[PDB]
């Protein structure tokens, strides 16, 4: 699963992501643009995959592409 | 040789807002302040935005 | 001058975009078999000749721009 892979390879930007920042002045600033990357790029990803997870439908494939991927899957 | 002083003052005239900037995040900045300039010593959005 | 200056741009986009078409038409890719009317990969290595020459020929533009 990389449900479990993801939460922290997202997880290391945000949380030891304010752990090593240079001291120069620009720190509030870069540590706001490291952690919010990592809530929007992650959650993003969240519902998407949350999204196919436990599905209801299938995909409706043309009539030429029902024997065709068959000898390329 | 006789100095120039600084006096600072103490009215409740409403003072000037003011953001440290760079080459950077001056295109953030200046796309917030164009609806509307915040108060003095508001929470800026333009680190978020 | 204009005209000189935005054909190699195009130029320079059209040898980036269309070598990748004769890639991705040379490796037989799945989500293209719309464009084709063992033998159906000849057919896509054909559409991979194709773009080539024509990905080619957008460097003769650029010279002569």
């Amino acid at each position: 699963l990389p449900v479990v892979i993801f939460t922290t390879f997202w997880g290391l930007i945000g949380i030891a992501g304010p752990w090593f920042v240079p001291k120069g002045p620009n720190r509030g600033v870069i540590i706001t643009m490291l952690v919010a990357t990592a809530v929007c790029c992650y959650l993003f990803w969240l519902i998407a995959i949350l999204a196919q997870l436990n599905p209801l439908f299938g995909p409706q494939l043309k009539n030429e592409t029902i024997w065709y991927v068959r000898f390329l899957w | 040789t006789v100095p120039s002083i600084l006096n600072r003052m103490q009215t409740n005239q409403t003072p000037p807002t003011y953001n440290k900037t760079n080459k950077f995040t001056y295109g953030f900045q200046n796309i917030v302040d164009a609806y509307g300039i915040g108060t003095y010593r508001e929470i800026n959005p333009a680190p978020y935005t | 001058p204009k005209l000189a200056a935005c054909g190699i741009v195009l130029s320079a986009w059209g040898v980036i975009m269309l070598i990748m078409l004769g890639i991705f038409f040379n490796v037989h890719s799945a989500v293209l078999i719309e464009d084709v009317p063992q033998n159906i990969y000849n057919l896509y290595e054909q559409v991979s000749y194709n773009c080539f020459i024509a990905a080619s020929l957008y460097l003769l533009l650029g010279g002569f721009s």
